[PDB]
RNA sequence: CAUGUGGUUUAAUUCGAAGCAACGCGAAGAACCUUACCAGGCCUUGACAUGCUAGGGAACCCGGGUGAAAGCCUGGGGUGCCC
RNA sequence: AACCCCCGCCGUUAGUUGCCAGCGGUUCGGCCGGGCACUCUAACGGGACUGCCCGCGAAAGCGGGAGGAAGGAGGGGACGACGUCUGGUCAGCAUGGCCCUUACGGCCUGGGCGACACACGUGCUACAAUGCCCACUACAAAGCGAUGCCACCCGGCAACGGGGAGCUAAUCGCAAAAAGGUGGGCCCAGUUCGGAUUGGGGUCUGCAACCCGACCCCAUGAAGCCGGAAUCGCUAGUAAUCGCGGAUCA
């Protein structure tokens, strides 16, 4: 019933947000589909490295936002009670919907 | 095929033909091709006594039109010699009247390049 | 380049008679990368081959481009004080390339107005052994012999 | 073209239409180029700002529609 | 008219039309991004330190 | 029942199923020559077939995603060809001889600042 | 062509809609 | 025809860049903003910072007149504290 | 040079994108229950080292052959030594020194940066039939979106304008790519080629479009029939050609 969105800038402390609500997910009832890779978008920002002028030779970067998903099939109490209150999310951000 | 003044066009699909008038474009010619209702593939070459005189009747007795279409326009100029709008010049300097680069181009309100010209450097 | 031979790109045959002499062909018709435009000349004009000779039009174009196929040419060197142009001899590949340049370059100065029969026409007049891609061999042979003072500066 | 209103100035406005009040004389300087003729403001000569000084222009029937910028040149010979 | 100037960029008087950008660090009128409220110069400066999270040196 | 080849070229991916029967093949629920019609060049992704000897034999279904309808065509001889290899492993005498279970890593390079289009440099001036 | 603001690629071109070029 | 520059012009037509390696370059957005330039009206511890002295005022909120605006003149709601 | 990122081949992990691949019901829309085998998505791996064979060589290594998705730096990136040009930037900022402190500071209203007898650079659209015009019909990628992108209606010739559903966005939207394919028209003409210029009429942002905005409609249809001396780019998914997106931003 139950949906939740793992967003961030890292992607290893995203995947490790991702796998533990779900060891410590399963365990507390009815069962769960584990993290599911959303396509990254992305955001480029292109400028020239001279502060004068040379409108040519320059320099670029991004900034990569990878998201997860997954979803518990059944509300128990047993889960409901850890992960409501387990909220240790370092850069990480979630939301939640059912 | 004589419709307006002494305008004459032929051997090709009306349609076409009429547009040889001045105030005759291509929107003006098959907007009255349907209020006389006559088929445009058809050549000046071939069609009614009438056909031409029903083609006239609309056309000429409607907008106008060459001689005075031209003279309209041109009296709309002149009276831009009013206390002289900004647009007033520019039609008695020759120059362009709707806000554009003179500094380079404009060639084509000022007739062909007159080359007088002139700067150095320190010859030593 | 300085070192090495340089590449000789191999091409893919045509699918309708899987002759890579005639993919060649083809590309030298093409306009701004449209081969689909290129090819379809290419055909219509053999169309236009069997109805004014019963010929396949196969043999036909492979006679008309070895008829203007040049044994030799012109290439201007420096001797000192004075750029001679010397005679010598041709590539088989580049006997090929130009032929077929001058074959399509042939046509398009033609006065009919749609192509294909420009380039039909011209293939015909190759073959049979006259067409303006012969003037043009012809012309290049002359310029050798006339020059072949200077032939034993053959570099 | 503004196509629902007018645009013109009020401070000119004031001063025409108690102006109006028995249509005095005219000397009336200003700043509002970016501001129409209004129909009738006949006789009504408006002093206008272009860049540099005011120029006293005069005001007939024939120029409504245009604006008094479009009488008042902001640059010298061409 | 550098400093009186940062000054009217904060403030935002008649017309809204008139409110233009600005760069937070350099008093950059040109080139400045919605995203980061930055220059162009400021924000390259940054970028290669670290105090822009996840903003990385690209490469495709 | 069932072949199965995978085949891309070019941001262009095509799934090809086999089934023996008389030669009727269709491509995105459509006859194969109604899809690439008048692209006369298409007909080329059947050649994988032509050097097994075996045309007359098999009824494929196909389906075809992205890119542009003629890279879609090379991709389609890729899997027409990796489809029958596993069913066979003694066709290999035919496939690999040919270009025929290659992929085409040829791809649009990137377009690079200080130039229009990756490579033509912008026009010289000196005076 | 792709000047003549009255077609197909005039349009185009532009980036614009209309008469001569039915919006969707 | 679009854009950058030389030049002349102008009340001003703001400054920079100068073979390659300046010239659709600073400029990845000039109608007022921008904006560094000119003409015209105004303002001085100042549009911004740090600290001191002095009666008022010690937060704040709404209009009037004049003017092109800026500015300058000017009418009303009135303060939860250490105690 | 090597370690780092993007494209290529295969695996392992995960299933609101994908799939009659297989039976299932379908108002025929993967719409539906069902299902991760395909496709994709994004995260951790395997794979290539001149390791194998033949020849040349003292060696390093060169040429040639097989297996292989791929070899001899496999294709693109990021990365640029001691130094050179008294190179560029005091106008992004920082900073020594110099100079002004009812002004060389500060605020506004109007102008100017957009001037034009001329001269050069970088560009756009072309002079046409391997073309132009009209109707119908296909196949992308990377990105972007809450006083934002707008489905779908209704009106207007249209620009646009009244209504109003979905959306924090692989679940809705920008959105049609275009060249192409098909069939209808032009018939070699300064032309149905070419779209400059000026007249007339409108819309939208904005306090305000005279100097100075962008679009839409009618009418005007200029020069150009391939360019003197000269002069630029590019070695492969490159040149050529076609359209799409984004930063800035009323």
């Amino acid at each position: 019933k139950i949906r939740i969105k793992l967003r961030g800038f890292d992607h290893k402390t995203l995947d490790a947000s991702a796998q533990k609500i779900v060891e410590a997910a399963r365990r507390s009832g009815a069962q769960v589909s584990g993290p599911i890779p959303l396509p990254t978008r992305v955001r480029r920002f292109t400028v020239i490295r001279g502060p004068f002028k040379h409108k040519d030779s320059r320099e670029h970067f991004e900034l990569r936002t990878h998201n997860r998903l997954v979803d518990i099939i059944n509300p128990n109490r047993k889960t409901i009670e850890q992960l409501m209150t387990l909220d240790l999310p370092t850069g990480v951000e979630i939301e939640i919907k059912t | 095929a004589r419709i307006a003044g002494v305008e004459i066009p032929r051997n090709k699909r009306v349609d076409v033909a009429l547009t040889y008038i001045y105030g005759i474009g291509k929107a003006r010619a098959k907007e009255a091709l349907e209020k006389t209702g006559i088929n445009p593939a058809t050549r000046v070459k071939d069609l009614t006594e009438a056909e031409v005189v029903r083609l006239r009747e609309y056309v000429e007795n409607t907008w106008k039109l060459e001689g005075e279409l031209r003279a309209e326009v041109a009296a709309n100029i002149k009276r831009l010699m009013d206390i002289g709008c900004y647009r007033g010049l520019r039609h008695r300097r020759g120059l362009p009247v709707r806000g554009q680069r003179t500094r380079t181009n404009a060639r084509t309100r000022k007739g062909p390049r007159k080359t007088v010209a002139g700067k150095k450097k320190a010859p030593r | 380049a300085r070192r090495r031979r340089a590449e000789v790109r191999q091409l893919q045959p045509d699918l309708v008679y899987g002759d890579v002499l005639v993919t060649a062909f083809i590309n030298k018709i093409m306009r701004d990368g449209k081969k689909n435009l290129a090819a379809r000349i290419f055909y219509d004009a053999c169309k236009i081959i069997q109805e004014k000779t019963g010929q396949e039009p196969l043999k036909v174009f492979k006679q008309a481009v070895e008829n203007v196929k040049p044994r030799m040419e012109v290439r201007s060197r420096r001797v000192g004080g004075a750029n001679y142009q010397v005679p010598m001899e041709v590539s088989p590949r580049r006997q090929q390339s130009l032929a077929l340049r001058w074959l399509v370059q042939a046509a398009n100065q033609r006065p009919e107005r749609r192509a294909a029969v420009r380039i039909a026409h011209e293939l015909m007049d190759a073959a049979e052994g006259k067409g303006g891609a012969v003037k043009k061999k012809e012309d290049v042979e002359r310029m050798a012999e006339a020059n072949r003072a200077y032939a034993h500066y053959r570099w | 073209s503004l196509k629902k209103g007018v645009f013109v100035d009020d401070h000119l406005l004031e001063k025409v239409l108690e102006l109006n009040a028995k249509g005095e004389k005219r000397l009336i300087k200003t700043w509002s180029r970016r501001s129409t003729i209004v129909p009738e403001m006949v006789g009504h000569t408006i002093a206008v700002y272009n860049g540099k000084q005011h120029v006293p222009v005069y005001i007939t029937e024939n120029m409504v529609g245009h604006k008094l910028g479009e009488f008042a040149p902001t640059r010298t010979y061409r | 008219a550098r400093k009186a100037l940062i000054e009217k960029a904060k403030r935002t008087p008649k017309f809204k039309v008139r409110a233009y950008t600005r760069c937070v660090r350099c008093g950059r009128a040109r080139s400045v991004y919605r995203f980061f409220g930055l220059c162009r110069i400021c924000l390259r400066e940054l970028a290669h330190k670290g105090q822009l999270p996840g903003v990385r040196k690209a490469s495709w | 029942e069932q072949y199965y080849g995978t085949g891309r070229r070019k941001e262009a991916v095509a799934r090809v199923f086999l089934r023996p029967g008389n030669g009727k093949v269709t491509v995105n629920g459509q006859d194969f020559n109604e899809y690439f019609q008048g692209l006369v060049r298409a007909v080329a992704a059947l050649e994988p077939l032509r050097a097994v000897d075996a045309l007359g034999r098999f009824d494929a279904y196909i389906t075809v995603r992205g890119g542009g309808k003629s890279g879609q065509i090379d991709a389609i001889k890729l899997g027409i060809a990796r489809a029958l290899v596993q069913y066979n492993p003694d066709y290999r005498a035919k496939l690999k001889p040919l270009g025929f279970l290659t992929r085409d890593a040829r791809v649009v390079e990137r377009k690079k600042y200080g130039k229009h289009k990756a490579r033509r440099a912008p026009q010289y001036s000196k005076r | 062509g792709k000047g003549d603001r009255r077609t197909r690629r005039g349009k185009i071109w532009r980036g614009t809609y209309g008469k001569y070029r039915p919006r969707k």
